């Protein structure tokens, strides 16, 4: 019951690999991967008056 | 005996045929088609 | 050619879990259990769920 590894999905692309198809051992290939990093947005306001 | 009907004459003629072997290989990025980066889209796909 | 004997084992055990794991999403409800939903909601919010 105890949790024995985990993956931060965020910190390489071996870990967007293990957590865009959420498993741990992965079989040798050439994937296509989803982006799981959080960067910070901006702001871009224009009306006119 | 029999009649038999056999060619005095002849030509080539050309048949053409298509085989299609291939088609175009597609990836899907599935979250950023879903929920487009949004957090609380991505909370309620969960349930999914 | 030995891949495509366990492929099909593979193949014949990935339709059941996809049957067995249909039973544990809410699909937006607020419960995956009947029973849940008919002990917290009244008779017109039950239906709806
Ligand atoms: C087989 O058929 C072809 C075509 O029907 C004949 O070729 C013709 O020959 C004559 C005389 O040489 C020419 O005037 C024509 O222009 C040819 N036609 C074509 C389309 O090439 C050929 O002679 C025939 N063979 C036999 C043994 O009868």
């Amino acid at each position: 019951g105890y949790i024995t590894k985990a993956v931060d999905c965020g910190y390489d692309d071996l870990a967007q690999l293990q957590c865009s198809y959420e498993s741990f051992e992965v079989e040798t290939g050439v994937y296509s991967v989803s982006s799981f990093e959080a960067s910070p947005r901006g702001e871009f306001i224009e009306q006119a008056t | 005996g029999f009649v038999v009907a056999v060619p005095t004459n002849f030509t080539f003629g050309v048949t053409q045929e298509f085989i299609e072997t291939t088609i175009q290989k597609i990836t899907v990025d599935c979250k950023q088609y879903v929920c487009n980066g949004f957090k609380k889209c991505e909370d309620l796909l969960k349930e999914y | 050619a030995f891949n495509k004997v366990q492929d099909a084992v593979n193949a014949n055990a990935m339709a059941l879990s996809k049957l067995a794991a249909e039973l544990s999403n809410t699909f937006g409800a607020i419960s995956s259990s009947i029973s849940d939903i008919l002990a917290r909601l009244d008779t017109v919010e039950q239906e709806a769920q």
